[PDB]
């Protein structure tokens, strides 16, 4: 009887916290890193889509649970997770700081800033994947916003909480055309008016760091550098990272856009995000789907643009103008992601 | 202290699959060595296949491995030796000078996979790069830390043009170049070696003006896939320690491209193109965004470009075209007649022709 | 040739295991020391059925193995074998136990729950399954009938659905 | 749900546990479309040629950790599972020098034209490292096809590797 | 050997696009991960281990060369098919 | 009644595995109900895994599901109100109305999944 | 016919690609990954196997005619041209030819052979 007991104390030894202490509960071990999606162990108490701790710095997202195992995309670089290493919840959904304290403010896919201008003061933790309002509290657009543009505010215009596209093959303007309805806001951004006002955020997935610090130093020197947020998901940071980005600034556009401001969100090359989730879908094993692309590649941008509304007086009369872009391959429409 | 060791599993061609003990398991990336006795084989760690079981992806051929070989971690990535000293010496892959011309004594050796410098870090306005050539610095003018396009070919003086652009690189500027040849056809490379020692770009006796890190077509996918990481590594210690204005060539950056495609999607991943890997503009970010202006110096990378099929539209074009700052064309015929330097001076663009 | 077939997909150590047995001897003895292992193992719930986890190095697997090995080496016959070679491939091991019994059982017991409209649990310890099922019926129907949740009688309700439908 | 399926897919189907010493000896466990699966060889080497109990010759080209892969040189019916497999010791090589001149050679170097055994200067392997770059000179010698076109237009030298594209 | 010998020697590989062919059966057979047009990851690399052994040697090795002739039998002219 | 809880095992995207015990398995396309933060969850069945699992889709966001929460069943399909009170509300997938202008008193629920009317 | 009775055998297979599509039909389920344009892996070995066992020895001669169906007119499936170099004397049969009226329908440029020498 006593043997039993003894072969018990030394089974809960030399095993660590597997079955001992925290009973991989809060916290886990690592099965196998994968491609670039770890296949993680334990984590019993974790939840779909919430953000996880590596130990190793590395942010992780809860897409892939089973009843034994749990796979959780890599946040970066798949280098700093090895298997069996030990990965503990981070207690919530994929949280994006969301505040007015983010003007004149450049982050990462995730929020954290990457300018080191120190910690960002933000009003809350919005979470990436929000919901977009029903069909009640938005409202028809009616509120002009103004780009700069001849051809763009007398024709074609846009209205504060309308999701227009860009579509530009290489070179032909496409960001260009976002630049001057930034550099543009700044006439009534200056204003007392909070109701003109414009909180601009933008969004850098599949460009350069350099593309990037040229794009912030031009705001800076228009002084666009101050009601203008960027989000930056360079090519070099992880597919993930470059799928969180866009839903990154929605929620930042939707803090204003709920508070009673008006937001505008440029979705620049919303093609490369397109192929940062290609990439993150056939290394999850999806299908290839239509064109190489995962079947929920239009659920992807879909439920990215919705959030993108102009709300109605119960809800504060705020806004959110969206101005996705897409590069296309010989000015064709007719491709799937176009 | 005590060297870590594993035990091969499989070797599905170039892929090597390799056991490790309890918390000896070496993160991905990392440089695994294996004693052949044809050479000097090493493995880099491809993702972990789980049991502690890691899948990795030979550096060199695989004849000869036989199931449970000692596999000894080298703590890190693959590690190439860096400086002055590599200038003038012909590097592989796995940083071992196959010149013959002696071990290279480097007092430093940084790892080829390097995180590329933070946002911050980043040049915060576009500077042009004076080349010396004036075809090149007034309709195509190359961008300081950017990543040019040749798209020459064969006949059209690619490889005087490239000596050239060396020359003047370290004329004008501290310019210590370095030329990384992605799947080099060992002909070609020869005599491009043979070249450099003809002109003063490459002086064995003296100083020279380059390094010769490039991979032979014969390795194995992830050798070609690799060699660019190390002449980037090569660069990025030149920028980040002499300040210089580094110039990188890439003898095929589509070569780079379909040896990531042999590696990364076919060898474990899932195609999603024409057939290269879902992760081609992942690692063309990883590739090319560690080619950029610092605080200290600037790498600038003049890689040839090679269209498949005459395709602009091809998702590899596609992402390389994503980015290339400023293009130079060695057009065959039109300009090559008559003018000697050729630089097509209508099809060479650049982004940074502004006020 | 094993009574019945596992058809392999997590059931072929089971048959593996009664294959070494019927080679020569130890139906019956590595059978209750596999039943004793069971028994230790819910015995200890957090400690019989969560260490059964993938994540688990191949030393302390091997360590566990060697913590069921206690009371007077109950571990008999190539149990023992079965244990050593889970160590080193798939851990977590119910199934193939229940796969065991079962096999033993049609082995030498031969007993199975059917009825069809009666939604009893007549097992029988018989290899001559021709009549001794009826007397298992009827012990059943006489003694017991504890639940007899017949769950609505199908017959009638088909016959009651093709004649409305025609 | 506290346990899942303990073994989804399954490489080692042995169940003796005991006596395997397969190291320079092997099983076979799957035979079929010239691939034959085997259990052992814990010795052999890669694309290192094997023997088979029915005398046809096998070069494994996958290593999987339970059982090796061997492609079949013959056909797969003179193979059948269980059958012994023991190493031939070397990787694949080829008697070379001057006697195959004037011969036909099947992919192993057998005289398959009937004219006698080869005479054989030496063996080297099918898979040897290519020169490196230092020993080799720039290509100057024509290699002169007697084809106008080709060697005026597209002229072939000692040592290039021209390629004949075509339909 | 001819080329190691001193001896100038040229090689007609002639069809490579069915040893591509050969190789990419016995690497689908072997359960290994297909490509572009089934074929295997390595077969480029297959090529470029079989065309780099041929080249001319320099005067300390003899002088020796190996010219290769492959041969690539196109599908209806497309050039831009993967083995070719 | 008995209530019939299910735990969760899977949740893969929209999709979500539940588990019950013996002779508890709802049928393809039954409507499962949790009680999430945010509100309820629906779940329709889609398979049937074996070894008393389903294999279920999800009515919307599947974010904040923990493995092994209580799966309730609703003991059949979705039923959506019908008839003229329905005539002129917004209505989601579940069946509540989204119009925010109170419940629809409708006097039936008919399920979404109905055979054809045949010849 | 050939070998043991020593006769001259003219062995007419009608639209010979039936065999590699039916290797390539029981390769899916035989466990085989499937080649380009979803054939059996083995295509060319099989199909070569069975070419080759069709030829002329020493001790007979066999004037095999064999047709050859190409799938969607598609003159670049693997099985046909892979079939066209294990054939002597080659006709092929474009739909476009016959679209004109000529009901032989025997494309005059790729069909080719090996006799048409001086
Ligand atoms: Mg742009």
């Amino acid at each position: 009887k006593a043997q039993p007991t003894e072969v018990s104390s030394i089974l809960e030894e030399r095993i660590k916290g597997v079955s001992d202490e925290a009973n991989l509960n809060e916290t886990g071990r690592v099965l196998a890193v994968g491609d670039g999606i770890a296949r993680v162990f334990g984590l019993n108490n974790i939840q779909a889509e919430e953000l996880v701790e590596f130990s190793s710095g590395v942010k992780g997202m809860a897409l892939n649970l089973e009843p034994g195992q749990v796979g959780i995309v890599l946040f970066g670089s798949d280098r700093l997770v090895k298997e069996g290493e030990l990965v503990k919840r981070t207690g919530n959904i994929v949280d994006v700081p969301v505040g007015p304290g983010l003007l004149g403010r450049v982050v990462d896919a995730l929020g954290n800033p990457i300018d080191g201008k120190g910690p960002i003061d933000a009003a809350g933790r919005s979470r990436a994947q929000v919901k977009a309002p029903g069909i009640l509290p938005r409202r028809s657009v009616h509120e002009p916003v103004q780009t700069g543009l001849k051809a763009v505010d007398a024709l074609v215009p846009i209205g504060r909480g309308q999701r227009e596209l860009i579509i530009g093959d290489r070179q032909t303007g496409k960001t260009a055309v976002a630049l001057d309805t930034i550099l543009n806001q700044k006439r009534w951004n200056n204003g007392s008016d909070e109701s003109k006002k414009l909180y601009c955020v933008y969004v850098a997935v599949g460009q350069k760091r350099s593309t990037v610090a040229q794009l912030v130093q031009t705001l800076e020197q228009h002084d666009a550098m101050k009601y203008s947020i960027i989000v930056a998901a360079t090519a070099s940071e992880a597919a993930p990272l470059q799928y969180l980005a866009p839903f990154t600034a929605a929620s930042i556009g939707e803090w204003f856009r709920d508070n009673g401001k008006h937001a505008l969100i440029v979705y620049d090359d919303l093609s490369k995000q397109a192929v940062a989730y290609r990439q993150l879908s056939l290394l999850l094993r999806r299908p290839p789907g239509r064109e190489a692309y995962p079947g929920d590649v239009f659920y992807l941008h879909s439920r990215l643009l919705e959030r993108a509304a102009k709300l109605s007086e119960k809800e504060g009369s705020g806004s959110l103008t969206a101005l996705p872009v897409i590069e296309t391959q010989g000015g064709d429409v007719s491709a799937y992601i176009p | 202290s005590t060297p870590i060791t594993g035990k091969v599993t499989a070797v599905i061609g170039a892929i090597v699959d390799v056991h490790f003990e309890q918390s000896e398991l070496p993160a991905i990336l990392n440089a695994l060595e294996i004693k052949t006795p044809q050479g000097k084989l090493v493995l880099e760690v491809a993702q972990h296949l789980g049991e502690n079981t890691v899948r990795t992806i030979a550096m060199d051929g695989t004849e000869g491995l036989v199931r449970g070989e000692k596999v000894l971690d080298t703590g890190g990535p693959i590690s190439v030796p860096v400086g002055r000293e590599t200038l003038g010496r012909i590097i592989n892959v796995i940083g071992e000078p196959i010149d013959e011309r002696g071990p290279i004594k480097s007092k430093l050796r940084k790892p080829i996979h390097a995180d590329p410098p933070s946002f911050a870090e980043q040049s915060t306005s576009a500077e042009i790069l004076e080349t010396g050539i004036k075809v090149v610095d007034l309709l195509a003018p190359y961008a300081r830390g950017g990543k040019i396009g040749l798209f020459g070919g064969a006949g059209v003086g690619k490889t005087v043009f490239i000596q050239e652009l060396i020359n003047n690189i370290a004329k004008a500027h501290g310019g210590f170049s370095v030329f990384t040849g992605v799947g080099e056809r060992t002909r070609e490379g020869n005599d491009l070696y043979r070249e450099m020692k003809e002109t003063g770009v490459i002086n064995l006796e003296g100083e020279s003006k380059v390094a010769l890190v490039f991979g032979q077509m014969n390795e194995p996918p992830g050798a070609r896939a690799r060699v660019a990481l190390t002449g980037l590594t090569i660069a990025e210690y030149f920028r980040d320690e002499e300040g210089q204005d580094v110039l990188l060539f890439i003898d095929n950056i589509f070569r780079f491209t379909q040896a990531g495609s042999e590696v990364s999607a076919l060898l474990g991943r899932i195609p999603s193109a024409v057939g290269y890997q879902p992760t081609l503009a992942t690692d063309m970010g990883l590739l090319q965004e560690r080619i950029t202006t610092t605080k200290k110096g600037s790498v600038t990378s003049v890689q040839a470009v090679y269209v498949p099929a005459d395709d602009l539209t091809d998702p590899a074009p596609a992402t390389t075209f994503a980015h290339l700052d400023a293009t130079t064309v060695l057009s065959r015929g039109i300009s090559e007649l008559g003018i000697y330097p050729a630089v097509d001076p209508l099809d060479s663009k650049s982004r940074l022709l502004d006020a | 040739p094993p009574p019945v077939r596992l058809f392999g997909v997590e059931g072929t150590y089971a048959t593996a295991l009664y294959q070494a047995a019927a080679k020569n001897s130890s139906i019956d003895a590595a059978f209750q020391s596999l039943q004793k292992v069971e028994s230790t193992v819910k015995k200890n719930p957090k400690l019989g059925h969560l260490l059964l986890n993938p994540a688990l190095s191949l030393k302390d697997r091997n360590s566990v193995i060697d913590a069921i090995v206690e009371t007077h080496k109950n571990l008999d016959g190539y149990v023992v074998n079965l244990l050593k070679v889970l160590s080193e491939n798939n851990r977590l091991g119910c199934f193939e136990k229940i796969a065991s019994d079962f096999g033993v059982l049609n082995d030498a017991h031969n007993g199975l729950l059917k009825g069809t409209v009666t939604s009893a649990e007549p097992l029988d310890p018989k290899s001559f399954k021709r009549i001794e099922k009826a007397l298992s019926a009827s012990k059943l129907v006489g003694q017991g009938k504890s639940l007899k949740l017949e769950n609505v009688v199908k017959p009638e309700i088909k016959g009651g659905l093709i004649v409305e439908l025609g």
